[PDB]
């Protein structure tokens, strides 16, 4: 990630994955 | 049940004296007793008692 | 279901603070919940598995991203001997200027940590040469973790839930696992090694943009489909090959060379490709064995039923052993954990002798960390296997279905097994301690020539049978006339005999009287640990002291003071006692390994070879001597890079000691203390406006044992990780 | 909330009820051993788990068995 | 030179002969002996599985001996395996004896 | 020879392990008069050291690369004096102890108060059994052959 | 009667041919196990009876060694025969192919028989001389068994001698015996 | 490090704020009778 936009891409992808994990946890409870 | 002073071997699966021998003391001959045979053993259990009562179908080896 | 634990009523109606604790403890025991059926349980297992995979892949992607963003991978690639791999950067607002100047080593612009996990050599071997590749891997792993989370949520929706009868389809599941998950995965790895790893090792760049252009062999796929398979083993790399460049590199993709690459001192890439191809074919062939729905294939129940030998030597054989393993999840969990814990020790024992990554065995501080890590993991796993075997015996075993099979006859004669394990452990301990103390006294009285030094003739004979030529045994692989020698003379022995007869690597290090005693101490540790665990698992259903233990469950504190005293009687307590012995055995093994390799790397093997036969030598030449830079990590004269470890080390001790607090003192004191603390809080002004909701109570009995064991284990792990990293990396062998 | 049980082997020693410091166990007419006595646990809602009952029955294994269950304020022995 | 088109066809033909002719009653009796995977006393399909159903639309055959397509697949796979195991060996030349 | 160890009477590292110790003892000795108890004790120690080092070389033990004996517990006929020869006499003594203890227990068990005869030994009977316990193998094997060694109605129970 | 006077087990009553009462390990205690064991013994005996001339003849006539007579592999060429003429169709793969196929067919044929009597004593096209029609038959079975066990022992001796004395056959060992019976004997490999 | 201003933004937002809010949320969820 020697570039600058790539960090933002990683951040937004981590956020999407977090929302997915949130939905899964809600379904598990 | 068995005779007095008879040496019988226990079969009660949850007994400290399982597969051990003991001499009967006095079997009560009442009509509705569920465990009339009284047998005393020569080795105490974890609690320290050596006498216990069983049903006639629960111990016999002679 | 109206309070914190909604899966249990007993904890909901608990007014005390214990409701909190036992809510976090019994949070994953889906079996002992409220209103549980065999179809909700399995689907919860499925979804939790998906979540676990997601977490694993997120962790791996994080490692990739943090090595790509803050690491110095590119610099390390062009000088993997005079640079230190950076794990990540640190930003601690409590730091002082000397700490910033101390931790700013390497090539970084600020303070950073040094990666002792060996990921640099791994990633460099498989063909990663730029931070761009690491970032691509990281985003791809984020993607696959998102996909796993998607599937985990999907398979909980009512339309797509699998049935309980689908899970119990053992035949098709084993078939598909064996074929796909093993063979096809190994085949794909072979493809990657052939296409991307081996050419990048030869020197030429190969990526997605030119996959279909650059072929991995000058005559690709012709000889393969014509059966002329030796063409792919024509000319390998020579002793002059520089890993990374094309200075003396061949063109063969598959071969069987044996030994280590003379530069990197690691196995040949083509050898790994060939091995993966072979095991892929083996697994794919072994897949098609059980009948799924195509007519052919076995019935894994009639196989079990058919193996009762005639003569009644072991009763009714394996009749009924299918339903027990199918219906009971703890049986499968125990089998899985045991089989996994054997191979996660196999990897530890192998990766150090035969380093599989480029420029490993030169990071003297990484191999130690890897070995210690994997051995402690293996110890914990081997303990968990027996724990779950005991749980199965308690709550899943049916004595009527398992009528007179082998599993019942194991309970039928358990007294003999426990007696003989007792005898073996007693014998080993008596004699090992006796010899060690005798040598200690002999060295103490100034007469070192009167100690019982025993040469390990059996292991030395085995090493000689593997090709070592130090003990002159000349048996079966040192003999030049043995057919075993002539058979492999053309294929791999030129490299194997070369590597094993070089006394500078970890391939079958020489052994003397000092190794004998440590191997016997290891045997004693293993024996005592299995004794505790087997005694627990067997007398988990009931003993003469308490012949109804199955009705009380796995973990219960005791059965009162009566009947002489029945404290610490459950099977969970057997496991809790065995954890200590597991930690002790693994500590012995790691001490042995670390001292042997420290003395090998320094240059004086004759210090271990001579100062280990007694016991003060271990305390003075290993523990006390190798702690000189650790504790000096900071002093009234300054501080240096090891300071953090010098902290962590001490930290460990503290935690370790705190464990004793929960294991020596018991509840009845702390409850009688809390009962007056509550009084003091209630009878004070200005502080009785506040008020607790959960009544404060002392920790429970099994809870106290658990917290004590957790503290003991965390301290034990930390104060040794710190020491093994500081004493090695502070000297680098 | 603990679960007390009295199996049909009590010889009517009356020691279980004498030992229990909560007035939980009581005697009951039940013909069959010697004296038509047996134990009975009607007030299990007050047992703390003292296990003084089990430490008194001089039977082979036992005739009165306490099983520790859901915890409450009475069973925890709290006074605050 | 090790010619292929004849050696692997000879291997496949030999193992197809073995399957169709000499081992077919043995194979049939051993399959019928241990018929269907069974859980708790009843097969997977009847225990409930839309995916544990045999495919008779794939098994309906006409060979007088009942040589379905999966038997041909299996015996030909073994034939190709032995054929390539023979092919790969006779191309090197060695001397691994006593 | 075996295991790459040289015999001890040719080991050039045993000579040092001897002469260094000797010289240390002499350095200790030179702090007294040759007619005083410390000097006599030290000379006795030196003579004992010489007698010890002039026995290992003659026995046939193999020394190491550091000048220290190493025991070949293998079964090698040229080295039976290290493990199997003392092991046999130890096994004899231990079987003796175990057999006489077992026989004492067996005899005491058939008495009036067998528990009393275990905190208060009866020396005549114990001595008789200790005496008769010389030929224990010929008795243990005889009890095994005659089916008198083991029981069958053991009192283990597990519900 | 392998031990004059000793009794017999409850299953070794001597009815079977070649039965003497030898079972110290107690293997034939189970009936079906004994029924399989008898047929297995007969098969081993017949194979060893076939093998013994097959090793004794070609060493004196075709000049082989029965362990070098199989050495011609791993080296292209060999395939000697009776007069020594090379068999042109004796290439190892294409010879192992038929060696497998023919024996597989023969065994898969023999395996299909329910009758144990016809199992170990087929007859028919295997007795094409009327040797077992109605004449002395139990005596013929006894002769067959007594020769088969001797052949088994002889072949075991073959295989142990060829290992103790490598690179030689069991016929030069007879000449070694009769060169010095009192120095050349088993007391060399047993007591080195 | 490209950004080099993110470690000053995140560890204060992950070692101080994240526990501060999740402990409060979990304490509200624990100490409630529904
Ligand atoms: C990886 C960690 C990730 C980070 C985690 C950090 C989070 C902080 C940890 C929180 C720990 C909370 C305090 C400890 C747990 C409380 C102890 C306790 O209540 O303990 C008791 C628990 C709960 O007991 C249960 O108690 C039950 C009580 O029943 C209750 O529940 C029943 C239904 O559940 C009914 O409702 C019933 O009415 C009701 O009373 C029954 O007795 C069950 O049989 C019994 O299991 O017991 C059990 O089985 C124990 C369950 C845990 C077993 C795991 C032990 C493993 C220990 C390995 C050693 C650790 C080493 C660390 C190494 C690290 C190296 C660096
Ligand atoms: C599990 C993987 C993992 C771990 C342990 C770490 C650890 C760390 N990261 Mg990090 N990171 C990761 C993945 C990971 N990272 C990924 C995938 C990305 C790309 C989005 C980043 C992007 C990132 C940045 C930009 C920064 C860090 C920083 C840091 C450090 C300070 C903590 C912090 O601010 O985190 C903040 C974390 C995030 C902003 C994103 C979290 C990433 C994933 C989604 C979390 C994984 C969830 C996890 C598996 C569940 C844990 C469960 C557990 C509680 C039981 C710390 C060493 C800081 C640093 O370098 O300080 C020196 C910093 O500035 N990280
Ligand atoms: C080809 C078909 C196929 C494939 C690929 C899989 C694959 C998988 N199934 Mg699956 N399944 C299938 C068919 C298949 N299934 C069928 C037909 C059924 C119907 C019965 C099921 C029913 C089923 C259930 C019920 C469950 C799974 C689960 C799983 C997962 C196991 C966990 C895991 O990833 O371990 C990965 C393991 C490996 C990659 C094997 C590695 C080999 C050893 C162990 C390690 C060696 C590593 C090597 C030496 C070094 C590499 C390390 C490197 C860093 C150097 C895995 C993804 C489980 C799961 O995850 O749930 C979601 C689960 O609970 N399956
Ligand atoms: C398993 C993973 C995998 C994958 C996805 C690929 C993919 C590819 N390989 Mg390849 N390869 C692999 C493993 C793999 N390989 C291994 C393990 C080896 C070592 C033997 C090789 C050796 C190899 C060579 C030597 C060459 C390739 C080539 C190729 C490319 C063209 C393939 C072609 O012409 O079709 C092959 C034609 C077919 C008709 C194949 C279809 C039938 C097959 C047998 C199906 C397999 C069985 C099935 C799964 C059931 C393609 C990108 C060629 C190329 O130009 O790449 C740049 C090339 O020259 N590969
Ligand atoms: C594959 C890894 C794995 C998995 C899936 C489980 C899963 C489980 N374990 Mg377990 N365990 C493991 C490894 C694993 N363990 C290891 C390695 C150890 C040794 C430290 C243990 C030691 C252990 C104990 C001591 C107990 C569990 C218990 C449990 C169950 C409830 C967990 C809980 O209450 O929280 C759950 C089925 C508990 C249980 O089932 O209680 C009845 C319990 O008491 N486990
Ligand atoms: C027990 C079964 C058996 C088996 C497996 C063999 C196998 C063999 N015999 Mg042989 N043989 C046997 C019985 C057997 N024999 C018997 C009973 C006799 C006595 C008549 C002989 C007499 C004999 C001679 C005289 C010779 C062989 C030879 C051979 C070898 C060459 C085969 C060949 O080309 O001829 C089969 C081809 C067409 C039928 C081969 C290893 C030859 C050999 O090894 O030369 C060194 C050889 O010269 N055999
Ligand atoms: C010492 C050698 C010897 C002897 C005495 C016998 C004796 C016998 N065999 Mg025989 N057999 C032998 C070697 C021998 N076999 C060998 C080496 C093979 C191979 C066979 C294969 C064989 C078959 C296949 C059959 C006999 C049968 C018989 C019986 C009647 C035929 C006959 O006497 O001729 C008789 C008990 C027949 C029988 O019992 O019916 C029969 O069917 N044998
Ligand atoms: C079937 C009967 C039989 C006969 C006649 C022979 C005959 C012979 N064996 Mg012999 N042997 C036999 C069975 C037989 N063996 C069996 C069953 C075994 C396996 C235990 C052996 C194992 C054996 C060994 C190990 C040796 C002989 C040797 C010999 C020869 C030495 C003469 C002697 O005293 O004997 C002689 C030719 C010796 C030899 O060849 O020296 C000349 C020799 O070293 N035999
Ligand atoms: C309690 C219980 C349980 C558990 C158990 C366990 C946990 C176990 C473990 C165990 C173990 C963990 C074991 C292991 C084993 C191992 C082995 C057995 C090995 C072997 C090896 C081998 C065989 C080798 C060989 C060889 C050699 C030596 C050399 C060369 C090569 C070869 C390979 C040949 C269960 C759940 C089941 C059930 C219930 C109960
Ligand atoms: C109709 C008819 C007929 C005909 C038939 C035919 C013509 C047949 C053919 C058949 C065939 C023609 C078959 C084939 C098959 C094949 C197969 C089935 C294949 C498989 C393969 C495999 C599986 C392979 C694998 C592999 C790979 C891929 C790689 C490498 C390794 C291996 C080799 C393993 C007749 C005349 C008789 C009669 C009348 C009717
Ligand atoms: C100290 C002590 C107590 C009393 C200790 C108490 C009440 C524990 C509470 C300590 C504080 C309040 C919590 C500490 C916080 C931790 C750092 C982490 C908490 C758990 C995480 C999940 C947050 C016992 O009750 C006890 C019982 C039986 C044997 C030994 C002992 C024992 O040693």
């Amino acid at each position: 990630s020697i570039s600058d936009s790539q960090i933002i891409v990683a951040l937004v992808s981590a956020f999407i994955t977090g929302i997915l994990a949130l939905r899964l946890g809600k379904s598990l409870y | 049940g068995p005779k007095r002073g008879s040496i019988v071997k226990v079969l009660r699966r949850e007994s400290y004296w399982f597969n051990d021998t003991g001499k009967v003391v006095a079997v009560d001959q009442a009509p509705g007793v569920r465990y009339p045979v009284v047998v005393r053993f020569d080795k105490v259990n974890y609690a320290g008692v050596s006498t216990n009562n069983y049903s006639p179908d629960e111990l016999e080896a002679a | 279901a109206s309070r914190f634990p909604k899966f249990s009523r007993g904890l909901s109606q608990d007014p005390t603070t214990r409701r909190i604790w036992f809510g976090i403890a019994t949070a994953h025991d889906f079996e002992s919940h409220d209103d549980m059926t065999e179809e909700r349980l399995y689907q919860k297992i499925f979804a939790s598995h998906f979540g676990q995979l997601a977490i694993i892949f997120l962790w791996t992607s994080g490692n990739l991203f943090h090595v790509a963003w803050q690491g110095n991978f590119e610099a390390w690639g062009q000088d993997p001997l005079h640079v230190r791999p950076i794990a990540h950067a640190i930003w601690d607002p409590h730091f002082g200027q000397p700490a910033v100047e101390a931790f700013t080593r390497g090539g970084a612009s600020g303070p950073v940590n040094i990666a002792y996990s060996g990921v640099y050599q791994w990633w460099y071997t498989i063909g990663l040469r730029t931070n761009q590749d690491l970032y691509g891997g990281s985003i791809f792993l984020l993607f696959v973790s998102a996909l796993f989370l998607i599937a985990g949520w999907l398979h909980l929706q009512p339309k797509w839930k699998p049935s309980v009868s689908w899970f119990k389809n053992a035949e098709s599941r084993l078939n598909h696992h064996l074929s796909g998950l093993f063979g096809v995965s190994s085949l794909a790895w072979t493809g990657h090694l052939v296409h991307v790893a081996i050419p990048e090792s030869r020197g030429e760049h190969v990526r997605w943009n030119n996959l279909l252009t650059a072929l991995p062999h000058p005559q690709g796929l012709g000889p393969f489909f014509a059966g002329q398979w030796n063409v792919y083993a024509q000319n390998p790399d020579s002793n002059s090959h520089l890993f990374g460049t094309s200075e003396g590199a061949g063109t063969a993709i598959l071969t069987f060379l044996g030994g280590f690459h003379p530069q990197t001192q690691s196995l040949w890439l083509t050898d790994m490709a060939h091995h993966h191809l072979a095991i892929a074919v083996i697994f794919i062939i072994a897949g098609h064995m059980y009948r799924t729905n195509f007519g052919i294939g076995h019935s894994m129940k009639e196989i079990l039923e058919a193996h009762t030998p005639p003569g009644g030597r072991l009763g009714r054989g394996h009749k009924g052993l299918y339903d027990t393993i199918n219906n009971s999840l703890h049986f499968q969990l125990g089998l899985a954990l045991a089989s996994l814990g054997v191979i996660t020790s196999l990897v530890a024992q192998h990766m150090y002798s035969l380093p599989p990554y480029a420029f490993l065995a030169q990071d003297f501080t990484t191999q130690a960390a890897l070995y210690t890590h994997h051995q402690y993991i293996a110890g914990f796993i081997m303990t968990g296997a027996f724990a779950h075997g005991a749980i199965f015996f308690i709550r899943d075993y049916n004595p009527e279905q398992n009528k007179d099979n082998v599993l019942a006859r194991m309970l039928e004669h358990k007294e003999a097994i426990i007696s003989h394990l007792s005898w073996a452990s007693l014998f080993l301990g008596f004699h090992t301690l006796g010899l060690y103390v005798h040598n200690d006294v002999m060295l103490a009285f100034g007469t070192p020539e009167k100690q019982i030094l025993i040469e390990p003739v059996f292991a030395q004979w085995i090493q000689s049978a593997h090709g070592k030529a130090l003990y002159g045994f000349d048996v079966l692989l040192s003999s030049a006339d043995s057919p075993a020698f002539n058979a492999g003379q053309t294929l791999w022995l030129p490299g194997w005999l070369d590597a094993i007869n070089n006394n500078s690597n970890s391939l079958f290090l020489t052994i003397g009287p000092g190794d004998f005693l440590v191997h016997h101490a290891i045997a004693l540790g293993l024996h005592t640990t299995t004794l505790i665990l087997v005694k627990g698992a067997l007398d988990a259903r009931g003993s003469k002291l308490m012949p109804d233990k199955k009705e009380f469950g796995y973990s219960f504190p005791c059965d009162g003071p009566g009947r002489g005293g029945t404290c610490d009687i459950s099977a969970w307590d057997a496991f809790y006692l065995a954890v200590f012995w597991m930690l002790n055995t693994i500590g012995w093994v790691t001490f042995y390994w670390h001292w042997k390799h420290i003395t090998l790397w320094q240059g004086n093997v004759a210090q271990f070879n001579e100062s280990s036969t007694y016991l003060m030598g271990w305390l003075r030449d290993y523990l006390w001597l190798n702690s000189s830079q650790l504790i000096n990590g900071y002093n009234p004269f300054g501080m240096n890079s090891l300071s953090v470890w010098a902290w962590m080390f001490l930290f460990g001790h503290l935690v370790w000691a705190t464990g004793f607090m929960f294991l020596i003192s018991w509840r009845g004191y702390w409850q009688e203390l809390i009962e007056t603390l509550a009084w003091a809080h209630e009878r004070t002004p200005l502080a009785n406006l506040v008020r607790w909701k959960d009544k404060p109570v002392a920790l429970s009995i099994v809870q106290a044992r658990l917290v004590g064991l957790a503290h003991f284990s965390v301290g034990y792990i930390f104060t040794y990780a710190a020491f093994l990293i500081a004493s090695t990396s502070g000297k680098f062998g | 909330a603990h679960s007390v049980k009295i199996y049909d082997t009590c010889i009517g020693c009356t020691q279980c009820v004498r030992a229990c410091p909560t007035d939980v166990l009581e005697m009951v007419p039940w013909d069959g051993c010697k004296a038509s006595q047996i134990a009975s646990a009607p007030r299990t809602e007050d047992c703390v788990g003292c296990k003084r009952c089990e430490s008194a029955c001089p039977t082979d294994f036992l005739s009165v068995r306490v099983y520790l269950g859901a915890e409450t304020t009475r069973s925890m022995g709290l006074a605050y | 030179e090790a010619n292929t088109a004849l050696t692997i066809t000879l291997s496949t033909g030999a193992l197809l002969f073995l399957g169709r002719f000499v081992f077919l009653p043995f194979q049939r009796d051993n399959v019928s002996r241990q018929g269907l995977p069974v859980q708790n006393g009843v097969t997977h399909f009847d225990a409930g599985d839309s995916r544990a159903q045999e495919v008779t639309s794939f098994l309906k055959t006409n060979d007088p001996a009942g040589f379905t397509i999966v038997d041909v697949l299996a015996w030909g796979a073994l034939g190709h395996a032995v054929g390539f195991f023979i092919l790969a060996t006779i191309n090197n030349g060695y001397n691994p004896q006593f | 020879d075996v295991a790459g160890l040289t015999p001890c009477k040719e080991s050039k590292g045993f000579a040092k392990r001897e002469k260094q110790e000797i010289k240390k003892l002499e350095s200790r000795l030179k702090l007294y008069a040759p007619d005083s108890a410390p000097a006599l004790a030290l000379n006795a120690t030196i003579e004992k050291t010489k007698r010890r080092f002039a026995f290992y070389g003659n026995e046939g033990l193999l020394c190491g690369t550091d000048g220290l004996p190493h025991l070949i517990v293998d079964g090698d006929q040229a080295h039976l004096g290290e493990f199997v020869y003392p092991g046999l006499v130890f096994l004899y003594i231990a079987g003796w102890i175990g057999w006489v203890g077992r026989a004492y227990l067996i005899d005491v068990r058939t008495s009036k108060k067998p528990t009393e005869k275990e905190i208060i030994i009866d020396v005549p009977l114990a001595l008789r059994i200790m005496s008769k316990g010389l030929t224990w193998p010929v008795a243990a094997i005889g009890e095994l052959r005659s089916g008198k060694l083991v029981e069958k109605s053991a009192n283990i129970t597990v519900s | 009667e392998w031990l004059p006077g000793n009794p017999r087990p409850s299953y070794l009553d001597g009815s079977a041919p070649g039965d003497f009462g030898f079972d110290p390990l107690g293997l034939g205690e189970v009936p079906e196990n004994l029924e399989r064991f008898k047929e297995s013994e007969l098969i081993h005996a017949r194979w060893a009876m076939l093998a013994v001339p097959g090793v004794l003849i070609p060493e004196a006539l075709g000049y082989g060694n029965w362990v070098s007579a199989q050495k011609w592999a791993a080296t292209p060429g060999g395939q000697a025969t009776y007069l020594g003429n090379p068999v042109p169709w004796g290439n190892l793969p294409v010879i192992l192919a038929i060696e497998f196929l023919a024996i597989a067919f023969a065994e898969s044929q023999r395996n299909g028989e329910p009758d144990p009597e016809k199992r170990k004593y087929p007859g028919g096209a295997f007795d094409p001389l009327g040797f077992s029609k109605g004449a002395n038959l139990e005596e013929l079975k006894l002769k067959e068994i007594k020769n088969g066990r001797l052949a088994l022992v002889a072949f075991l001796g073959f295989a142990v001698q060829a290992i103790a004395y490598p690179g030689t056959g069991p016929l030069e060992n007879l000449k070694t015996h009769l060169a010095d019976p009192w120095h050349n004997t088993i007391a060399h490999v047993i007591i080195p | 490090m490209t950004a080099s201003y993110l470690p000053s933004i995140f560890v204060p937002l992950i070692g101080l704020v994240f526990p501060a809010i999740t402990m409060a949320s979990l304490f509200i969820y624990i100490e409630q009778d529904e």
